[PDB]
């Protein structure tokens, strides 16, 4: 009656511990148990994987991250090899998402919420505090990529779209170039999706520029105020945390029952196969374990230390507890827990960046309404200016004087001439509807004429099938 | 200045020695002399693939890697690019398993594949359709890996198209064999094509359950991506005829080719990186060695797989990794229950082979055709007027009709290809008025043999 | 306007009284079954859409 379990772990103390949480759940409610540490050559490392729980017969390979703070270290040499036999493995304490890709990872049930997952909690904040407009600050990685595809599918259920959506390169030390273009926009709320390196970079680059100031609110994950980023974060960043999300043992003994509870359920299911004895000299996929995993994907654990255990269609961890943290003095401060579709606030204050008490919300209306117009004849006359810098003074039949606009525009009408930005006179029946409604509408004009100088259809991109408006 | 060789021996038993023969001593005289070292796998157990990749590596020092398998497997891919992230030696996987392509690699990783992503997949369905005016379809899909790539891919290409699709419900079926929410949302397709997007096992029970609720017959059209169609050799018997699905090809560039483009591919790569950099790469001295952390300084070869060229064709690998000129011919289920192509992926053109659909018949209960008629026309009056289809969105754009003309090839050459063409004009109208209140549908053709017809030695032309 | 008059004899969970059923484009349908098989019908009718 005996049903073997393997497990990856840190270290062996983390072994002995789960050996006894595994003898715990058994005498809770006749199954092995064996451990191993990790190694530092992943290739290595998935040889011992394989020869030593593989030649085991294992049902389930409970593997932990490491101590060292490296990405993808433990779990892809031994998802690789357990998904080759389709034997499903338990993450715990690895939050990467591209292991949520069933494509790459074909067998993977982790008991903590991917980063991406943090997008959710985003949208929550943006509903209690009332946030439409907002930009996206996301690295050009699979984590990034995750996010803001999360975040954007959830975002058009609720018809609303991000303002702009700015890209990194995972490593370089300068970003001010975006960071400028994060300047001039109405939306004054950033959400950061980036590693603890290139988090402090863009908060070193933000704070030369004031986006730390009064109605600006930052949104930043899990991983981007830990370490490094923690020194440089500005006071006022709403951080997220994960509940018990380092603390390995209850992870460890979370998962240990819900596969205990599982292998329960399956042998009392109809013919079981069992899992290949050797893992060299087999090519074949254990029968069973895509029921296994269906199995564990759908199992729920009401009674766990960290609270229910449910997975959803992915493999992750469902209703998972956020705790929301403001960085107040350089020191973090718990204020709000978030468990699944509902934000809770508590007593404790809210500082915004600037030392603002209050609910800032950041659309700037800037009033600043740069405009684009066409030379055409009865409309906008368009014509030089004087050596002096302003154009000269007409006047009308009855005496009234002619309203002129600094035009900016390019003096060479020729096409494919090197257009220089010249700024012209440009006057006219639309440029008097102009002043009136900037008299009337507050508005603060910056005319300027298009580079194209045509109206604009509908034109297919050279050599594609896209439809680009000119 | 070596190169390894790696086949599974099952697939391939006279490429045993003819692997070690087939080099590029002929081929082209590259700058660089590279010896090709061929080995046979027995089976592609895991640790058995580590073991043989990890002597390769330190035997012989091999600067690169050709893999190909008979397994079905789909891990054997994963473990390559893994293989290629950790031991930084290119690996490519010409046949098999090795052939399916990950969504997302790592970026250590230079792993290349000959496959093609479900991008390209997508968008040869999408010019299936756009040439034979399948302009109207319902996109359904399971819980798959990749389907939500596949439907923001699919979405987005019909929100950037001048061809104007009507892509109706796009349905999710949350759970297969359910039966009670798959069912409700199926009774909603009132399209004549629908873009299935499930595994092998779950399409044989989605299309059971649409034969089962009047989905399969004339009038309706199932395009199929090549995840469903992996084995050409195992058609259920649930498989509804004349169903066009999108594949590698099985049939031609085999073995002797695919080996042969992937050296070849290896070697321009080897002699471009040359070119770029006086000094030779050095192969890692062993994958065991946990003790020293390897690096490389020298620049890797992606940039030389980019800008390739063999043998004439140009097989470029994109920035994400994926083959820029698959090959990707379309196979159509014959009303003989036989894979057969109808098309082969071109340089960046459809090439179909049936310029008018065939028209296959679904299981043998299905009824006649009542409705569709075959119409033959001459266009030398006002009346019948041709004019070739419109630049952008290549199609009939507002009054004309697809109508196939027979156009002699060349002018000597007893070939003929029938070539479509949007006729229009008064009879035209005509036809398109009656056909909206007589509710049948029709195929135009013109008439290649003369003109209206003359009684000629008693028998009728035109 | 009087169209697309259907009369089944294929009963209802089979695919011609589905294919059937799907031509009914018009708002207005005169139905005319025993109570038995109306209670079919209308259940058929209701998860098409009808
Ligand atoms: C249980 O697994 C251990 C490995 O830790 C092994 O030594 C032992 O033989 C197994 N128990 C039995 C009776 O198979
Ligand atoms: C790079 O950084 C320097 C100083 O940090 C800055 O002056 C320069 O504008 C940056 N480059 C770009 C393209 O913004
Ligand atoms: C940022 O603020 C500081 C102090 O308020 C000021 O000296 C500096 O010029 C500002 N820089 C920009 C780019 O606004
Ligand atoms: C958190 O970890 C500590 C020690 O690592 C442990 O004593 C405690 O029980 C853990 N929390 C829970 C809820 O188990
Ligand atoms: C989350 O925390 C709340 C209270 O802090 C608790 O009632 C709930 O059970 C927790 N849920 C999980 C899944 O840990
Ligand atoms: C937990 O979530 C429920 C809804 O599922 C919500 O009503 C409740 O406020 C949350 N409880 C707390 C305080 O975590
Ligand atoms: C437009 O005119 C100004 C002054 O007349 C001249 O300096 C400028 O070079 C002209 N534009 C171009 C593109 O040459
Ligand atoms: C807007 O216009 C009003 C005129 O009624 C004026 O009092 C106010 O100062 C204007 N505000 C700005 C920001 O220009
Ligand atoms: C590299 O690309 C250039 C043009 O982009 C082309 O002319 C050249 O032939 C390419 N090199 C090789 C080795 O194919
Ligand atoms: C092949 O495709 C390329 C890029 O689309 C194009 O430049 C070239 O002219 C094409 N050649 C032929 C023969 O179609």
């Amino acid at each position: 009656k005996i049903v073997n379990i393997g497990a990856v772990l840190s270290t062996r103390k983390h072994e002995q511990m789960f050996r006894e949480a595994v003898n715990q759940a058994n005498k809770r409610h006749q199954l092995n148990a064996t451990s191993v540490t990790h190694k530092p050559n992943a290739i290595q490392m998935a040889l011992s994987v394989c020869e030593d729980l593989i030649s085991s017969q294992v049902y389930a390979i409970l593997v932990s991250h490491p101590p060292t703070p490296n990405d993808h270290f433990t779990p892809t040499p031994v998802s690789y090899t357990a998904g080759f036999y389709r034997i499903p493995v338990l993450g715990l304490t690895t939050r990467m998402s591209i292991y949520s890709d069933k494509s790459i990872h074909l067998s993977f049930l982790r008991t903590v919420p991917p980063y991406s997952h943090q997008s959710s909690v985003w949208f929550e904040m943006m509903r209690v505090y009332s946030w439409n407009h907002i930009i996206l600050l996301v690295s050009d990685d699979h984590e990034g990529r995750a996010a803001q595809k999360r975040l954007e599918t959830l975002l058009e259920e609720r018809e609303s779209k991000a303002e702009k959506v700015l890209q990194f390169d995972p490593g370089t030390k300068n970003v001010t170039a975006l960071l400028m273009e994060a300047k001039e926009l109405e939306a004054r709320v950033i959400i950061l999706s980036a590693s603890e390196d290139d988090a402090a970079t863009v908060y070193r680059a933000a704070a030369m520029l004031n986006m730390t100031g009064s109605g600006y609110v930052w949104l930043v994950g899990e991983r981007e105020i830990s370490g490094n980023a923690l020194r440089y974060a500005p006071d006022g960043i709403l951080g997220l945390q994960l509940i018990n999300g380092k603390n390995e043992s209850a992870h460890i003994s979370d998962a240990v029952g819900v596969v205990a509870q599982a292998v329960h359920e399956l042998l009392e299911k109809e013919n079981i196969t069992d899992p290949p004895r050797g893992c060299v000299g087999n090519t074949n996929i254990w029968k069973t374990g895509p029921l296994f995993k269906r199995v564990l994907m759908s199992s729920k654990y009401a009674d766990g230390v960290t609270g229910r255990v449910e997975f959803n269609e992915d493999g992750d961890r469902k209703f998972a507890n956020y705790s929301i943290m403001n960085l107040q003095n350089r020191k973090l401060v718990q204020v709000g827990i978030y468990n699944g579709t509902h934000v809770i606030p508590n007593d404790r204050k809210i500082i915004w960046p600037g030392g603002e008490t209050e609910k800032p919300r950041g659309y700037q209306m800037s009033t600043r309404l740069k405009i684009v117009t066409i030379h055409q004849e009865p409309f906008v006359y368009v014509k030089p200016t004087l050596s002096d810098g302003t154009c000269k003074e007409e006047f009308t039949v009855n005496g009234d004087p002619v309203k002129k606009v600094i035009c900016t525009g390019p003096n060479d009408t020729s096409p494919g001439s090197p257009r220089h930005t010249v700024p012209q006179c440009c006057y006219g029946f639309c440029i008097d509807l102009l002043i009136k409604l900037a008299r009337t509408m507050n508005f603060t004009y910056e005319v300027h004429l298009v580079a194209d100088g045509k109206f604009g259809t509908q034109e297919r991109v050279n050599n594609s099938n896209k439809k680009e408006w000119n | 200045l070596n190169i390894a060789v790696m086949l599974g021996h099952s697939h391939d038993v006279t490429e045993r020695e003819l692997r070690t023969l087939w080099g590029p001593e002929q081929a082209a005289g590259l700058p660089l002399d590279v010896n090709v070292v061929a080995l046979l796998m027995n089976r592609t157990d895991p640790k058995s693939l580590i073991t043989h990749v990890c002597d390769l590596m330190s035997g012989a020092r091999i600067h690169g890697l050709v893999f190909g398998d008979d397994t079905d497997q789909e891990a054997v891919a994963q473990m390559l690019d893994f293989i290629s992230s950790h031991t930084f030696v290119p690996i490519l996987g010409i046949h098999g398993g090795a052939s399916m392509i990950m969504a997302d690699k790592d970026p250590t990783s230079t792993f290349f594949q000959f496959g093609a992503s479900i991008q390209q997949q997508a968008t040869v369905m999408l010019k299936i359709m756009q040439d034979y005016d399948w302009h109207v379809f319902s996109l359904v899909t399971t819980i798959f890996p990749g389907y939500r790539e596949f439907i923001s891919f699919v979405k987005t290409t019909v929100d950037n198209s001048f061809v104007g699709w009507d892509m109706q419900n796009v349905i999710t079926l949350d759970t297969s064999f359910e039966d009670a929410k798959t069912q409700v949302q199926l009774k909603k397709i009132h399209s004549s094509v629908i873009l299935l997007y499930c595994s092998k096992d779950e399409a044989v029970l989605i299309l059971s359950e649409a034969r089962s609720l009047g989905l399969t017959g004339y009038d309706f059209f199932w395009i199929v991506p090549s995840l469903v169609s992996g084995n050409t050799e195992l058609i259920p018997k649930e498989f509804p005829s004349g169903l066009i699905s999108v594949s590698y090809d099985d049939w031609d560039y085999s073995l002797e080719a695919r080996v042969r483009d992937g050296i070849g591919i290896l070697t321009t790569a080897a002699s471009s990186m040359l070119e770029k950099f006086s000094y030779i790469p050095e192969a890692k001295a062993s994958c065991y060695g946990q003790m020293e952390r390897p690096e490389v300084p020298m620049h890797t070869l992606h940039p030389f797989m980019v800008n390739v060229t063999w043998d004439g064709k140009d097989l470029s690998f994109t920035e994400e990794g994926y083959q820029v000129h698959p090959r990707l011919v379309v196979i159509v289920l014959n009303k003989d229950r036989e894979w057969e192509k109808v098309g082969k992926w071109e340089n960046h053109t459809l090439s179909l082979r049936h310029a008018v659909w065939p028209r296959y018949k679904s299981f043998s209960d299905c009824e006649p055709d009542d409705n569709h008629l075959s119409i033959v026309t001459l266009e030398e009056a006002p009346f019948v007027i041709v004019e070739d289809i419109d630049p952008l969105t290549e199609t009939c754009v507002r009054n004309t009709v697809p109508c196939r003309k027979f156009v002699k090839i060349n002018n000597s050459t007893n070939e003929g290809m029938n070539v479509k063409k949007c006729c229009k004009g008064f009879c035209i109208d005509i036809l398109k008025k009656l056909s909206r209140t007589v509710k049948f549908t029709y195929d135009l053709y013109l008439v290649t043999n003369g003109k209206h017809g003359k009684k000629v030695n008693n028998v009728w032309n035109g």
